[PDB]
């Protein structure tokens, strides 16, 4: 077992910076080393934003960055834009052979 | 690069359904493939994964043994055979590729514990309504 | 009356005890001077206290296949399944390196586990000869309208014997008691023999042969999921150090049948052996014997029919005001009577009389004048 | 570059004769010629003529019986004319107590539907119809080419015992002539490729035809009129009371046991391909490029292969590219070149026994790495 | 002498049901048993019959193979396993004994063509509603 | 095949005699030799009235009799009583191993 928890919602204003945390219970340093982040815009399919805790795939905006510790993983969005309004999900291993997503964070751009 | 799901629709409680997914634009046979679902107005829920060979098939806890993942490499197809469906299973089912594992294990065979992964290609999803 | 119609039928007659041989699909008719005619049949043979020696898996299925590998010099992999006794596991080595997720190039350890599930089995049982129960049915020649060719048992007294309880006294309602002294005569000795049961088929086989079968088994004690020798039906394949495969070895059902050709087969428990009995009839009495002779006329209910053993069966109904009374009968005297002392119980209920007519033309005379029946036969 | 990481690897140095087989990789080298990696990826039997198909597991369904009273003739069912049904006539004891006016042996007939659950087909394969798939991967020192088993870097080539010789073009290295000779384990003539589900074997024709099992001819594929149904079906009437129809049980494991002293097949075949390689039309990519001037960076820690050789992944920094990488310790990845500064290079070299110095680049910023073999 | 049916009730279209019948007061093992049905406000319709041994099981034309008759002699029970049920199958299902065949063949085994029969004992019937 | 046809309805008055016919198409003399008749009173289970074309079981009223020919089978009810108001069904073999009922006759006692 590993259970991933995220804040239910976060509000931000355009131009500001927001950080979404992903904290685990029966988790360890490897849980956070393997965290991946997904953006799901209203009515759209999810998109990979970060993998391996901090790596950003090509094509993904440089406004998205991520950090990791032995106790949590975090996604940071700098220079908030209205298009960033979406649900964000963290993902990692529940066991050695299964994955699990966090509950998701609804980001509102005010 | 695309993934197109099929087989979704209305199913009666206790019923069975077989979902399919057509993959194109990449070396399908060498990639791990996953099924992810999302209940209406709810979050993403990981369902299953399969390696290149089909020798490794993993399932989420809620799939006691009701769902069987499979693939046909030459046909670039992924399947999800589902039996004993309940309202708990109503969701959009997404066909997903693990593109990052391919850069570490190009065979897509080895089921190493806690492997570096990334679900980089997603289908639009197929709706399953158990009603 | 049961024997009438059965091809494998014997006519045993006692001098002025009487020895008979009962077995499956065989009926026996017994006769004695001033004693009722009786019909015997072995209805069931059963092995009662069977001690399961060993249970073997003949068809298996591998499920829940799981694998774990390690990078070179990172040690030996392990699964929890290796401690689950329903799982079959094997360790091997695979080629590891950069192109398959390892920082180093070398032989990385692998481990494959799969759940061994038995789909079909055969159990070997130790049976004590003395625990072999036999079921004999004794039907008297009562000439009853329904008793002829009846295979139910609503007219016959059921009796149980065992090689130990070989002798039994059995009471027949209206005829008295009959003493049965049976001796066991089975085909093969049950000692060092195992009753190998496979679904609906069964055989009697040598103990050592049975124990020396190369198949997964569960001991007689564990009647379990921890099949011993799972390896006999499971194979692990890793020829190129690329991948380890777990393969089931396929159903041994027909293989077993072929191996069991030169073995004592059992039908399904219908056993080969016969029961040699001795019959005491001193406590038996002819029903009626005190009744007076019938005065009235008789009617032929059913056309005279011949049995497979040359004997004939006559169905007749009484009309006179004498009943209960003795039916007057004659085959002029030439032929003999099988249904000895034929009697009427009620005018309404017809009577079945079995008699042996003589070779060639004969006359079957039933009743006393007026209204005497003078029927004709040709044997 | 495919061979790097494969334990069953051969280093053939030069025409040049090589031996390819399954789970075996081959590295070829020649003076002023590119280093190439060969692997036999697939063996396939292509035009297979089904000789006979046998039933190894059957099921009896739709059991039907008809009897007649003594002297009333022989009974009959329509099923006796249905070729998917197995029937048998016998005699039963008839009389008053079982519905007959007369006492005697009344004729009986039992029919049941023979349904095959599992089969194995025997195929005749022409030796010349055996297609081989060879993958040629050049030692291009590409960042992704190292240990790659896909084929996005290798030219696939097909040969057959007939079309044994093929010229194959490699983008940037020219052409390579390969002249392959077939060397299978058993002669396919008088041999039958017995396929049972996922298992397969090569067996004698007469043995195959003489198997006591129900079968469908090579002509009738998809038929239901199994010949010799009797071999898996048994009719039992020991006491003239009743006739019983019984299936004889799966011959799957029985077959496997019978096939012990037979050539098993995993289509991964036993044989090897003895080829000859002409490299006169092959050319070293670059060879005209100038030497790299700038400094090099060590992208991944130096790793040793199972054959004592070492692999170095390095990235260029200078403004010379495309250029020849200066290297010194023999070299396996001969004429190492930079294509783009961004794309790192994988160099495979054989270090000497004991302490050595791996020197990559020219001063200033020269790399002087240390090895211990 | 009595026959008591069980297992009748509401079933959805395409659904399955198993009817049962408990026999008493006669030599059950030696008698042929039949299933007869009657749609609401309609006539009697013969469904199936089984001999003593279960070696002979006959069905009406409308039972393509959707119904399976069976019996347990020692338990004095008759069964009717029904699958793929439609509104055409809504009816009262009666468990019936062939008492007259017993007087000609007391074994109840022989499936002689056009034999003398008589459905002399009937249960009250169990209602099956495919709705 | 054998198909059994009966009149849809018959009306009779108390004390009168009525005859219900059962005629077959792909039928023969054996069809009629094996005809059985069933009485089904309103809201009651069917009752065997005749078997083997003309045989009446014990307990069945002597007012019920039956006849047979090579072309039809008939049930006759003498001295009609209100309790005779019922549906009557004939039955015989459709094939050597299956039975079939006629469509039924509704008898009204006026
Ligand atoms: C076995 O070989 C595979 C094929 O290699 C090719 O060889 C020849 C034919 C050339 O075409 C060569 O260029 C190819 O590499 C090989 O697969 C390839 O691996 C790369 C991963 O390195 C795949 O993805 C590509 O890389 C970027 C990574 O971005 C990060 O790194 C760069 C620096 O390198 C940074 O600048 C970035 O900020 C990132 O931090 C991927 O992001 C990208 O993939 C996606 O690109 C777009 C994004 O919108 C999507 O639409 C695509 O669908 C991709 O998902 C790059 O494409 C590359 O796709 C893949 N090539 C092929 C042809 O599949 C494999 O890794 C080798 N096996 C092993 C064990 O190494
Ligand atoms: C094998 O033996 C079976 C048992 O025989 C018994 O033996 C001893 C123990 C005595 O009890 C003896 O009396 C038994 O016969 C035998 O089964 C029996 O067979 C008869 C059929 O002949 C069963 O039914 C009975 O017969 C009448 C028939 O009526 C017609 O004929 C008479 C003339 O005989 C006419 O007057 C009538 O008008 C009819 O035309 C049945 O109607 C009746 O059965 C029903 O009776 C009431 C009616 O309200 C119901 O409540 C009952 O449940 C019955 O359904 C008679 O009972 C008899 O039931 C049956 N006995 C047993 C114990 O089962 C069998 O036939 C023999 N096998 C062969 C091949 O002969």
């Amino acid at each position: 077992q590993s259970v991933l928890t995220q804040p239910v919602s976060v509000s931000g204003s355009p131009g500001q910076s927001i950080t979404i945390s992903c904290t685990g219970t029966s988790s360890n340093a490897d849980t956070y080393n393997l965290v991946s982040w997904y953006q799901q815009r209203p009515g759209k399919a999810p998109k990979l934003m970060i993998y391996e805790g901090t790596k950003r795939p090509s094509g993904v905006s440089n406004r998205f960055s991520a950090s990791k510790s032995a106790t949590a993983a975090s996604l940071t969005i700098s220079g908030l834009q209205p298009e960033d309004e979406a649900d964000y999900y963290c993902c990692s291993y529940a066991t050695s052979r299964t994955l699990v997503f966090g509950g998701g964070t609804k980001l509102t751009v005010v | 690069v695309q993934l197109v799901e099929s087989g979704g629709g209305l199913v009666r409680p206790g019923g069975s359904l077989r979902l399919s997914c057509a993959a194109s634009g990449f070396s399908y046979s060498n990639h791990w493939m996953h099924w992810v679902r999302q209940a209406p107005g709810k979050g993403l829920v990981w369902v299953s994964r399969i390696n290149s060979d089909g020798s490794t098939r993993n399932y989420a806890d809620f799939v006691k043994g009701r769902f069987t993942i499979s693939r046909d490499n030459a046909e670039n197809t992924l399947y999800l055979e589902m039996n004993s469906l309940t309202a708990d299973d109503t969701a959009v089912y997404y066909c997903v590729r693990d593109g990052v594992r391919f850069y570490y294990d190009s065979t897509g065979y080895y089921p190493d514990s806690f492997f570096k992964y990334g679900m980089d290609v997603w289908g639009q999803g197929t709706t399953v309504t158990v009603s | 009356m049961r024997c009438i119609g059965i091809s494998n039928r014997d006519f045993v007659e006692g001098v002025s005890w009487v020895d008979i041989v009962l077995e499956h699909g065989s009926c026996v008719t017994t006769m004695a001077k001033n004693k009722p005619t009786l019909d015997f049949e072995l209805i069931k043979t059963e092995a009662k206290q069977p001690a399961t020696l060993r249970k073997y898996c003949i068809e298996a299925k591998l499920t829940n296949t799981t694998t774990e590998s390690r990078c070179p010099t990172q040690g030996e992999p392990s699964l929890n399944e290796e401690q689950d006794k329903r799982f079959i596991c094997k360790h091997s080595m695979v080629d590891r390196g950069w192109g398959n997720g390892c920082g180093l190039f070398g032989k990385g350890g692998i481990v494959t586990c799969a759940k061994f599930t038995c789909k079909k089995n055969m159990e070997g049982k130790i049976v004590q000869p003395e625990n072999l129960e036999y079921t004999i049915v004794i039907t008297p020649h009562s000439g009853e309208e329904h008793a002829v060719g009846n295979d139910t048992g609503k007219h016959g007294k059921e009796i149980k014997i065992t090689p130990q309880s070989s002798t039994t006294e059995a009471e027949l309602t209206g005829y008295g008691t009959v003493t049965m002294e049976c001796s066991p005569r089975t085909g093969l000795d049950f000692n060092e023999m195992v009753l190998l049961q496979m679904e609906d088929k069964a055989w009697l086989v040598h103990r050592q042969w049975f124990l020396d079968l190369p198949l997964p088994w569960l001991p007689g004690a564990d009647t379990g999921s921890n099949w011993i020798q799972k390896e006999t039906l499971v194979t692990f394949k890793n020829p190129h150090a690329k991948k380890q495969d777990v393969v089931v070895l396929g159903s041994q059902e027909g293989c077993m049948h072929t191996a069991l050709t030169g073995a004592t087969e059992i039908q399904m428990l219908l056993f080969t052996g016969h029961l040699k009995c001795r019959l005491r009839m001193d406590k038996l009495q002819l029903k009626g014997m005190s009744y007076s002779m019938c005065t009235g006329k008789f009617k032929i209910v059913k056309e005279i029919a011949e049995t497979q053993h040359g004997t004939i069966v006559i169905r007749v109904q009484y009309e006179g005001d004498g009943s209960p009374c003795k039916i007057p009968f004659e085959i002029t005297v030439l032929g003999r009577l099988i249904t000895v002392n034929p009697i009427v119980t009620e005018k309404d209920s017809p009577v079945n009389i079995e008699a042996e007519p003589p070779f060639g033309d004969s006359y079957i005379i039933v009743g006393v004048e007026p209204g005497q029946l003078k029927l004709n036969w040709f044997k």
